[PDB]
């Protein structure tokens, strides 16, 4: 495991990288497919008599 | 509106209005009982009256009278808007409430007479998707205008 990953012994002791996430949202951001949501609402409400 | 025009009275052995080639005469009104008691048709005649619309004029009442620019946009704060949206919802339930009341009474003694001679044009849709149909377009124009600005502002 030292020679293909990592796992390198120290001073006995390993170190395990962090393999977590960090994705700064905002979500707002998606504010496009929103105002399509509401659009093909109206669409479908109307344009079919 | 309207605008007449005096037979003489000479023509008293022939019919009055001397219609010749024209069929329009049938349209654009006919001769009421409250007019053909004073003076029609022994007297004078009615006429008709179009209007000369043509370009140069009527784009630009319309764009003058009913258009606004600042006010397609705006987003009439919400301290009434969702006020608004509570007021209807109490008389919408009664009415559903009543619109439950009839559809679990159900007369099955000659249903068919029975509804057409009791009908009342309030309970069944008429008053049921009224107020949905104004409350649901309402909030679909506020929600797009406040998700637009929110493209476009940032």
């Amino acid at each position: 495991y030292a020679k293909k990953r990592g796992w390198v012994l120290g001073p006995n002791n390993y170190y395990s990288f962090a393999s977590q996430q960090q994705k700064p949202e905002d979500t707002t951001i998606p504010s496009t497919e929103l105002a399509k949501q509401v659009i093909e609402y109206a669409r479908q409400l109307e344009m079919i008599v | 509106i309207d605008a007449f025009r005096l037979i003489n009275a000479n023509m008293m052995v022939l019919g009055h209005e001397p219609r010749q080639t024209t069929s329009n005469l049938g349209h654009l009104n006919k001769p009421s009982i409250q007019a053909l008691i004073h003076g029609l048709n022994r007297h004078y005649y009615s006429i008709t009256i179009n209007y000369r619309k043509n370009e140069l004029e009527q784009k630009m009442l319309l764009n003058l009278h009913k258009k606004s620019w600042m006010e397609g946009l705006t987003l009439q704060d919400y301290s009434e808007h969702c006020k608004h949206n509570e007021s209807v919802v109490k008389e919408m339930l009664e009415l559903a409430k009543n619109y439950n009341k009839a559809v679990e009474e159900e007369d099955k003694m000659t249903p068919e007479q029975l509804a057409i001679k009791n009908v009342g044009k309030q309970d069944p849709k008429r008053h049921l998707e009224e107020h949905v149909d104004v409350l649901m377009t309402s909030n679909i124009v506020q929600c797009l205008a406040a998700m637009l600005d929110t493209v476009v502002f940032k």
